[PDB]
RNA sequence: GAGUUGAAAAUAAGCAGAGAUCCGGAGAUUCCCGAAUAGGUCAACCUUUCGAACUUCUGCUGAAUCCAUGGGCAGGCAAGAGACAACCUGGCGAACUGAAACAUCUUAGUAGCCAGAGGAAAAGAAAGCAAAAGCGAUUCCCGUAGUAGCGGCGAGCGAA
RNA sequence: AUCCCGUGUGAAUCAGCAAGGACCACCUUGCAAGGCUAAAUACUCCUGGGUGACCGAUAGCGAAGUAGUACCGUGAGGGA
RNA sequence: AAGCGAGUCUUCAUAGGGCAAUUGUCACUGCUUAUGGACCCGAACCUGGGUGAUCUAUCCAUGACCAGGAUGAAGCUUGGGUGAAACUAAGUGGAGGUCCGAACCGACUGAUGUUGAAGAAUCAGCGGAUGAGUUGUGGUUAGGGGUGAAAUGCCACUCG
RNA sequence: CAGGGCCUAAGAUCAGGCCGAAAGGCGUAGUCGAUGGACAACAGGUGAAUAUUCCUGUACUACCCCUUGUUGGUCCCGAGG
RNA sequence: CAGUGCCGGAAGGUCAAGGAAGUUGGUGACCUGAUGACAGGGGAGCCGGCGACCGAAGCCCCGGUGAACGGCGGCCGUAACUAUAACGGUCCUAAGGUAGCGAAAUUCCUUGUCGGGUAAGUUCCGACCCGCACGAAAGGCGUAACGAUCUGGGCACUGUC
RNA sequence: UUACUGUUCCCUGGGAUUGGCUUUGGGCUUUUCCUGCGCAGCUUAGGUGGAAGGCGAAGAAGGCCCCCUUCCGGGGGGGCCCGAGCCAUCAGUGAGAUACCACUCUGGAAGAGCUAGAAUUCUAACCUUGUGUCAGGACCUACGGGCCAAGGGACAUUCU
């Protein structure tokens, strides 16, 4: 799925209004993204899939907090 | 339009660029994450460690 | 409380006041397919050392750095996996239509499909509404009001 | 305006913050980003009790007997 | 609109004018209007979900089939000619989306048939017949899609 | 004798893996899937309906039972075919 | 290669979000004058609007490109009898149909003229040419073989007559 | 279809994933030095201020020459020589002493900072590769895990 493990950031249901006001449907989705963050508690990288907001959050709040608040590792 | 964080750090081993384990140069956010924190070649400036060490 | 061995009449022997038939509460068995479950499979079958996979629990403990791990192995127990009339919540969500055409709008977030769960669900205890006066979690019926308002200020929608 | 969402920046907390239909002051209300909770409430494949200015054999269930049957279609499905 | 109020708006003003200077109500029964499938029957069509390649259209796997005759290439070998061939005849050789023609495949002319024996036959003729061939058993592709030696044809007698 | 108890092609389903509003899509080892490969029966009788099935005669394959020996196994494996 | 397409340029111009010096507006502590009734200007801060300049491709622009989309002109005069013009003048476009073929599966008028064939042939074959509106890979011209092709004349054979 | 309105494919710019340098130069900075012929004149009067002593042996006036600017009137200035002065209301002038100071504006140069622009650059995440590597009871030349490889490189890929 395209759902951030660490926050339920789903895509957004949003219609793209045109200039004549013609509304299509245009599903709109997060920039969750393949990286590999360095889980210190194992001295070792893990490969994740991260909504950038959640990436900022781990850094601000550390990683393991994010972990238990979503219960993800291993 | 927008600039991104320029985040303070403190070191753990000599830097071939900026300082020998003492300095506090606010490196970059795109730099602490990889070279500095993977290689354990820096520590983030926690207000906790500062006033206790 | 007497007669009985389902439908319709025999048929054959039976059973019963040393409670038969029968009516209730609790039980037991419940072949085979079907979630289907030992493995395959054209369903109700074949081959079977007789018994899924997912959790859980108890033990063995890959990889790299004998690290730490997760993964694997086993003995465990027995809990989830299917079903649904309508009602409900969520996700996706049309169109014919009305506008005497039609692209904003309306049918409508309806229909349908998927995903859960309940006998009801959802909502809910105030970062609310109010208005110089007061209320006091939610949910429904009446009524304010087809009013205020919104609207190619068109069709129409319409609160509190 | 309030109300939730995608992208990026990204506050303060009570000599604070949000709402009071842009916004700004003063005043008034409530105080977020954690969770749970019965009733009144909508429903009928159904069960029990009762009622009918409801039908009574092409009506009423499609179906008053082996009725989703016979039959038809490869199939979904149709259907006396 | 603030507002004023038997008056008020318009204005310098009665001036002048506009509108006012009053009224029931509830229910039953009809009429009619409005929203609802709205008097009944009838479209071609649209959109969502699902079932379809036993017919047919390509492909894939794996099998099977193609009577009988005719022609006779290239190569190869001999009578030969040129330090070297170049070509002439013979023989072998067996090629060909070759030839005539049954099974087979398919459809051209004609008649019959047209409440047919048959929802496209029968009869007499007819084309291809080792190939760009046929056919059997399992499969593949899907509805604004599939496939198509291309007709918009075929997609289970239904297809712009 | 035909199929299954053997094998696999087209294809199908695919643990784990990846991807995706949900269903589900792609995909590996595996597992199925024969139209194919391994594998052993013929003649004559009988009789209302069966006969390479029943009867007579002669065969063939697989597994045991008996004897002598060698003690060395069967699998996963690498090869021919 | 005029128009369009494509390609290569892109020096100059137009060029969006966005970024942004300023500038402007509201609110506003405190400030100030009058009959009666209230304004005005205004620190800070918080909210607004407009915005010089900058902002890529694209397009304008400049060249190549036709087996890339496509197009290939009229009027008026003269020659040795008369005529038909070998040859000339004019507006025109980007230029003005080359070779072949031609009344043609393309010619309307049109059974076009002429020749052959026929007793007689609007069909047919060979030519001429004023090609209404043929023409060079939406190919031109011609071809041996092949056609359940369309088309004309034959000999044989017959109830087609 | 060169009708209207739009969607998708694709192309470009802004932001996010996004980093090391060390330079070139555009727009802000901040510290380092010349700049001046209204006329009355000791004479190429820099405005605005502190404004009675600065400047000197960490060595001036003076002449000997080097350089740069230039309105060839003179100005800044290195070297050496020299060795006891160039100085203020001393009067002119809208404005003062080349005693001196803070700078400064008239503009101009450079090492210092923000954000860009550009350029090359490497490595840490990214894309891509690997018969390579080891294994779990067996392999994984069954995709794939870790590991180091080798290319690429903050571009691309994704998201808005």
């Amino acid at each position: 799925r395209r759902i951030c493990p660490f926050t339920g950031k789903k895509s957004n249901k949003a219609n793209r209004v045109s200039h004549s006001n013609h509304k299509t449907k245009r599903l709109q989705f997060v920039n969750l993204q393949y990286k590999r963050v360095w889980w210190e508690a194992g001295k070792r990288f893990v490969k994740l899939r991260l909504s950038t907001k959640a990436l900022k959050t781990i850094e601000k709040n550390g990683l393991d907090a994010v972990a238990k608040k979503a219960g993800i590792d291993l | 339009k927008k600039v991104k964080k320029i985040r303070k750090i403190i070191l753990k081993e000599d830097i071939p660029d900026l300082g020998k384990k003492g300095q506090l140069l606010d490196v970059r956010a795109g730099f602490l994450r990889n070279f500095l924190l993977p290689l354990g070649k820096a520590e983030v400036v926690t207000p906790l460690l500062l006033k206790e060490m």
